[PDB]
RNA sequence: AGAUGGUAACAUAUAUAUAAAUGAACUCCUUUACAUAGGCUUUACACUCGGGGUGCGUUUUCUUUGCACUUUACCUUUAUAACAAACCUUGGAAUCAAUUUACUUGGAGAAGAGGUUCGUUGAACUCAAUUCAAAAAUUUGUUUUGUAGCAAUAGUAAUUCGUAAUUAUCCGAAGUGGUAAGGACUAUCCUUGAAAAAAGGAGGGAACGGCUUUGUGCUUUGCUACUCUUAAUACUUGUAUGAGCGUACCAACAACCGCAUCAGGUCUCCAAGGUUAACAGCCUCUGGUUAAAUAGAAAAAAGUAGGUAAGGGAAGUCGGCAAAAUAGAUCCGUAACUUCGGGAAAAGGAUUGGCUCUGAGGACAUUAAUGUUAACUCAGAACUGAAACGGACAAGGGGA
RNA sequence: GAGAACUUUGAAGACUGAAGUGGAGAAGGGUUUCUUGUCAACUGUGAUUGAACAAGAGUUAGCCGCUCCUAAGGGAUAGCU
RNA sequence: UCUGAUGGAGGAUCGAGUUGAUACUGACGUGCAAAUCGUUCAUUUCAAUCACGUUUAGGGGCGAAAGACUAAUCGAAAAG
């Protein structure tokens, strides 16, 4: 359902498709989205982010 | 492969172009057709 | 320190061929690998090149030769009869 | 060199304390690894709505977010309050959102 | 591109025939430096002034008959 | 009818653009253009360390903290700077000297001093322009600017504002040696490691101004502003730029070949962190995945893939098959025999963690003397522990 | 969604571990690519999935390649058999 | 003649990868597979390995030689 706006999300966030987070609710909004134009709106008002990546300190 | 000749390409699309089947209205009043990874063309 | 009591150059070859193999080819890769005295410099600068060619370092000069060495005694000995006539 | 963190906004509020805070920094902030060595070189002084932190040794601006977040973890307003940087020399405690 | 230094060379890069526009960048950088880009044919010239007066003085008295390209 | 500087190596055309430095036949070269091994070295990229800024995270306790971003293409003969070399001038070498990790080099001209060029690289160096003082009818020092132009206008990470715009940052110093390339070298061969298209350099010196005119392309008469090169324009030239073809996707993990959506086969490039000798093994970041012709429950026999076993230790078996036994590194010790090279990791002993220290090994400046600063590498000592320490991984059984 | 162990989303526990089911290519394949539908059969269980089926779409070069050169070599000319 | 360094030779050694295939005469043997899987083993500067191109064609080729290989076909291929 949401596959393609995942590969679209990895592809305008310039990140993993591993790495990108949509909200588990409001996915209505996220499918209707068939764009990278749609997709890098509601990126900009949250409904897709990017998630942090997975620590890896040096301090040890 | 993405490197191609003229004919090979043109002979590619003339496989695709009959893999289609019989139209809706002629059927009113087929057999010859292979898939990608069944038949091989073979040329 | 002295590395080899007489092996010598032939200790690259280990244990391998014959001793007497291994002893005739140092006898013939000592005079391979020397270097000759150029004629034209005076330097005795010159080494062998491929199997009958001597290049001197200094000159960059080359001279046919033997195989091993930069003059053969039968080629010295010919050479020889000419110039005394 | 000057420093300023503002509080104004949260305080009006009456979220946290501008005494708190300054007894926080006097007794936190660190000198030569050692806690209450400012003496001449570190010093900071008090405001109704600021805190003024001089300092006159190689000191990092990020420090003073590092004990701002310390304390209001301590205090726990930390998931309302984020420290964000205005100017070269100046923090301020904004809400979320 | 090329970086044109002297004032001559510009002015007469600017009043030949070839060149088409003039791009004007200006930019803090401590004082507002710039610089004027020529667009001619082959190559974009460049030169940069420090001098506000300097730089002031120059578009002005640049002749209008090429564009204008104000990138700030 | 063909320029000029330097003693020389060689250099010079910066016009928007270093375009033009005459040159035929005929020639002679160069580039294209080439192996392997070894180390040494430079650069870029990679990785890493510390500082500054920004954001996030932890925050019972500790933590000036952990993480992320902090960027810069081609092109400008890019200009310069630096350096391995080669060459030139001067110089004139034994008490031989210069010099490499290595050896290499010199009266066929070394060291020293001063230069030229190529090649590496590609803003290095005050590089460029600019401020301020000594040189004279244009040089040397001191400053400002610019990421050198490209270039910040792009990119990235942040803070906001109608919901498309404003804002601020994008800069200070290093270490390791992973990859690639280049350099100057040394060594090896009864092995000497393509060609041509294409391009360039040279030797040579055929031909020769312009307007007009005698006579027959040749002597001739009066006069001098005169040839090549790049760009644009106008007209003639058939229409006076840039043809045609490939370009999706897989490349195996289900897109290929194995009759298949088959545990098989199938060429190349990139290549992070920790431990380490290591692109090994094991764990991890980015990226990818959580899929496999099925699932759930139970869990006996038997099978299969393994572990562990008292005492004995090959009695088993055709046969130690299979398994077990150490196995890294450091120090010590090492026989017969021998083609003198080996045998050899022979055999066989000891040590090994953590912590707190001690010693040794470099670079950079000042008027024999005192400060600033960097690698992990070795050696030794105390202490400490359920005597254990190549703690997992990895890893010879030896001998006659 | 009629229906969800094997479709999608979020959360968790893990794996691959730069010698990778990570990125680019060649050979070979030839539309498998993409979007929207969609389930008779196939997708050895299920299946709403799919590389299946259906309708449309998608491959832009003076500078990346071919095209040119020559190599191992092939074909042909002159002859001669 | 001896000792210490330096140096970096060799169809030198160990060993991943590659290239193979010693043993378990293991598994499987109605296989994942008309030769695979696991562990073990050989091999890594050279008579080394790989790709594409190219040449040699059936009483012929090619063979560091097993009558081996020549498209699952070889003491004479395959097709008619």
């Amino acid at each position: 359902s949401l596959t393609l706006q995942k590969r679209l999300a990895a592809s305008v966030l310039k990140c993993g498709k591993n790495k990108i987070w949509m909200d588990p609710n409001e996915i209505s909004e996220i499918s209707l989205a068939n764009s990278r134009f749609s997709i890098r709106k509601l990126y900009k008002e949250g409904l897709i982010l990017k998630k942090p990546q997975k620590v890896h300190s040096r301090a040890r | 492969g993405s490197i191609k000749r003229f004919r090979l390409k043109q002979r590619l699309g003339k496989c695709r172009r009959q893999n289609r089947p019989v139209p809706h209205w002629y059927r009113l009043k087929n057999t010859k057709r292979r898939h990608w990874r069944r038949t091989k063309l073979g040329l | 320190s002295r590395r080899t009591k007489k092996v010598g150059l032939t200790g690259k070859y280990g244990t391998r061929y014959g001793s007497s193999l291994r002893k005739q080819i140092k006898k013939i890769e000592l005079m391979q690998h020397a270097k000759y005295l150029c004629t034209f410099c005076g330097k005795t600068a010159t080494k062998r090149t491929c199997v009958g060619i001597w290049k001197c370092k200094k000159c960059k000069r080359k001279v046919c030769g033997g195989a091993w060495s930069l003059t053969t005694p039968a080629a010295v000995a010919a050479k020889s009869t000419i110039i005394r006539l | 060199i000057k420093y300023v963190l503002d509080c104004t906004k949260p305080v009006k509020d009456t979220i946290l304390d501008i005494s708190g805070l300054e007894q926080f920094f006097k007794d936190k902030i660190k000198v030569d690894k050692k806690t209450n060595n400012l003496k001449n070189k570190v010093v900071v002084t008090s405001d109704e709505y600021k805190i003024y932190i001089t300092v006159h040794i190689p000191f990092s601006k990020r420090y003073i977010k590092y004990l701002a977040k310390k304390y209001i973890k301590m205090h726990q307003i930390r998931d309302f309050l984020r420290v964000i940087a205005k100017g070269k020399l100046a923090y301020e405690f904004k809400y979320f959102q | 591109p090329k970086q044109i230094t002297d004032i001559r060379k510009f002015l007469k890069i600017s009043r030949k025939p070839d060149t088409t526009a003039v791009i004007i960048m200006k930019k803090k950088s401590k004082t507002v430096i710039t610089k004027l880009k020529l667009r001619t044919k082959k190559y974009l010239y460049t030169m940069v002034f420090a001098d506000r007066k300097k730089a002031e003085r120059i578009e002005n008295s640049l002749l209008p008959s090429l564009k204008r390209i104000y990138y700030p």
